[PDB]
DNA sequence: TGCATCCGTGAAACAGAAAAATTTTCCTGAATTTTGTATAAGTAGCTACAAAAT
DNA sequence: ATTTTGTAGCTACTTATACAAAATTCAGGAAAATTTTTCTGTATAATGGGAGCTGTCACGGATGCA
């Protein structure tokens, strides 16, 4: 956290490139570098001493073991082994060392190149089929110098107009221009290396306000490019590149598999080709090869390193043992399963558990089964810990044993740990919030979760057979907000919607239903009275009336009949306080009486059931 | 109770947030601090710290 | 110039060679115990001895 | 009246020291031995590959245009 405020994207200029692996030595002399595309050796696995799994230059797998031998303990680790130059370091000094390739021809980066805007273009202002022809050895440019004469700037030669260049030859008159006739990137690299642009953004400027109706969306972008690169220190030759950078191996590993055969990963794979491509073209210029191999080759060099960076972007997929397209560095960090997207912001962690699911009766709501099974191996350690607490048992392998075992703590001391212990569901990936929440872990026989209905709508279950899936929280802190904060019991309603969402559901509603209905021609205990006391309710033990059953009962309260009535009807004009009134419902004594003395509801004897129910357990 | 203590505990305080984590903390130094003075196996420090938080402190 | 198409997205050779390696040998050398061995006293023993408690 | 307590005592008597070379082994070296890896040649003549795939999109571009 407090290693470092902002990131500072950009590129790597080949001295940073190159500043990716040097690991010089004391015996002075610098390395990183790989001079060889094969990997580890067929007798003994080791890797060679300069390929694509050097230890010295990335590290020493073993550990601190120099590659050549004589140490392997960490008592031997500052110092270095003399005969190999291995650094030992542990392991972990792998992974991250990063080696590279002096490139015996550059490569206009796929990156800017096939891009969308293709960049080098942009700032070449040479469409594609034109600069792309430059790259790919495909025809030739003029060169500043080599327009000098008749030639025009940036007149693609192609080879046969080339060698008509050529042809007018300088034994005539004039011809006295210059060269660099652009066959390959070398020369796009000093076209860019070329220019200035100090006057761009300003003598370029010039333009922008003149051309007032004119291409526009060219120019500005044009600025606004250079203007960057001006403002950052970006100069567009360094889009081309001449070094190249190497993964770490590791995390291009490759693994020895049980079976003896082996785990080849296609980084290296990639790499290695253009490893090759690289060295014989060197070879090729050292045995002068005419060119128009070596011509070929660059060609070739080129793409290879692009395949690297970014397979199937422009020519054609390279497609190796995998019997398919190969996996570029660009992809294994991309799509939904760069990276980025799939081990990024999605991990895979432990402490989990899954299963199906099914209702836990019994077990009220922010409460859940729990397997005992997983129960436990979530909640491992902190058991162990346990244990060693009641001492019971002594080192943690001790207990280890134990735990296997199922000693009566296992299913003793556990749930004391657990309880309290919140623990949270979720059924599958859930955007929803609510989607997972905080819950009580009850141990439980079986192997499903038990799983409460009213929770049911908020995580949409069947029980037809979803599954969910427990974690576990871990800081303390961690608990605490899952307490406070998810806890299922504790939110009811739903964030898009004040709305409830806890509710009962179906036959649940049902039953109240079914309670509270109003079966006609109810008879036993019709009209009935009762005051207080579920008194009624008593009757109903003893059917005094009937479930479904109109029949007075003292209640001064109030009611809220539906069907509002308000109004009297048939008020009892009588006696003292007899107005006494009737409702549809109500009935009742005020005037000399009093105010309200008789209060008796029309009202079945279920519903009175549930308004107790409530109400009791409501306040109190 | 502890459940309505909870409830009024951040029915009338800062942030549920902010609450929580001084809640947090505390416990932290309730389990730091008397490290497995009474067992506490069941009161977790964290519940103590929220009822010495929601009663004790209210 | 809006209106074509039209990028490409989100979903098997070998023999002959040699030279390497390597690798077993050595050896050796040294370094490193042990033991011998002193060593040197002091000693803690121990062995009588003596008067005075069974 | 012996016995245990003594005191005034040693001598035997035995650690203690420290050294110490002697062992006595060990490690490393060195080969050297050899096994494995490389390297190089090859003579009738020989002179363009493989594949297929064929069902969204979009957009912005689409320069290209007629």
């Amino acid at each position: 956290t407090n290693q470092f405020d902002y990131v500072k994207i950009g590129l790597a200029s080949p001295e940073r490139i190159r500043q990716w692996g040097e690991r010089t030595l004391p015996n002075g002399q610098v390395v990183g570098e790989v001079t060889k595309p094969e990997t580890i050796n067929y007798r003994t696995l080791k890797p060679e001493m300069d390929g694509l799994f050097c230890e010295r230059i990335f590290g020493p797998a073993k550990d601190w073991e120099c590659h050549c031998g004589k140490y392997k303990r960490v008592r031997h680790r500052g110092i270095v082994c003399e005969r190999c130059g291995v650094e030992v370091t542990e392991s972990r000094v792998r992974r991250h060392r990063m080696g590279y390739i002096k490139l015996a021809a550059p490569v206009a980066h796929v990156w800017y190149l096939k891009g969308i805007p293709s960049y080098i273009s942009i700032l070449l202002d040479m469409p594609l089929r034109d600069v792309e022809q430059i790259v790919y050895f495909n025809s030739y440019v003029v060169l500043s110098p080599g327009n000098a004469e008749t030639l025009t700037y940036k007149q693609l030669l192609s080879e046969d107009q080339w060698l008509e260049i050529e042809d007018q030859i300088y034994s005539e008159d004039s011809q006295l221009q210059g060269v660099e006739v652009g066959i390959g990137a070398e020369a796009l690299l000093r076209l860019l290396a070329d220019i200035n642009l100090e006057q761009e953004a300003e003598s370029l400027r010039e333009e922008i306000g003149s051309a007032k109706g004119q291409k526009r969306a060219k120019l500005i972008k044009r600025l606004r490019v250079i203007d960057n690169f001006i403002a950052t220190g970006s100069k567009p030759e360094w889009m081309v590149m001449t070094v190249i950078p190497v993964i770490p191996p590791d995390l291009r590993p490759m693994v020895q598999l049980d079976g003896g055969r082996f785990a080849t990963s296609d980084l290296n794979d990639l790499y290695r080709r253009v490893i090759n491509r690289n060295n014989r073209l060197a070879r090729l210029q050292e045995i002068l090869a005419p060119e128009i191999i070596v011509r070929n080759e660059k060609r070739m060099l080129q793409e290879a390193v692009d395949a690297l960076i970014d397979n199937g972007r422009r020519g054609r997929t390279v497609v190796g043992a995998n019997n398919r397209p190969l996996k570029s560095l660009s992809d294994i960090i991309e799509g939904k399963q760069g990276r980025f997207r799939q081990n990024l912001l999605g991990k895979r962690v432990d402490y989990s558990g899954r299963s199906v699911i099914v209702v836990g009766p019994k077990l009220k709501i922010h409460q859940c089964g729990l397997p005992r099974e997983m129960a436990i191996e979530l909640f491992q350690p902190f058991v162990i810990n346990r244990l060693i607490r009641s001492g019971m048992v002594n080192n943690i392998k001790a207990a280890k044993k134990l735990i296997s075992r199922n000693d009566p703590s296992v299913w003793d001391v556990l749930e004391e740990v657990i309880e309290g212990h919140p623990v949270m569901l979720n059924r599958a990936p859930t955007l929803h919030r609510l989607g997972i929440q905080a819950f009580e872990p009850i141990l439980v026989e079986g192997r499903a979760i038990q799983l409460h209905p009213l929770v049911c709508p908020a995580f949409n279950a069947d029980f037809d057979g979803d599954q969910m899936a427990v974690h576990v929280p871990l800081s303390l802190e961690s608990q605490a907000e899952a307490r406070l904060l998810m806890l299922a019991s504790n939110n009811i309603l739903s964030p898009a919607t004040g709305r409830p969402i806890i509710t009962p559901s179906q036959d649940m509603v049902l039953g109240a239903y079914y309670l509270t209905a109003e079966n006609p021609g109810a008879t036993k205990g019709a009209g009935k009275y009762f005051a207080s006391l579920d008194d009624v309710i008593m009757a109903f033990q003893q059917e005094q009336i009937d479930l479904h059953a109109y029949v007075y009962v003292r209640f001064d309260g109030d009611v809220e009949s539906d069907q509002p009535d308000t109004e009297p009807v048939k008020v009892t004009t009588n006696e003292d306080g007899s107005r006494t009134v009737l409702y549809k419902y109500r009935r009742v004594r005020e005037d000399a009486q009093g105010n309200v003395i008789s209060q008796y509801i029309y009202t079945t004897p279920g519903r009175v059931i549930y308004n107790k129910a409530i109400q009791e357990a409501l306040a109190s | 109770q502890i459940m309505h203590r909870a409830e009024d505990l951040i029915s009338a305080a800062s942030n549920r947030y902010r609450i929580t984590v001084q809640v947090a903390n505390r416990a932290k130094r309730r389990r730091y601090e008397e490290f497995e003075s009474a067992e506490d196996a069941m009161m977790k420090p964290v519940l103590r710290a929220i009822i010495e938080m929601s009663d004790e402190l209210t």
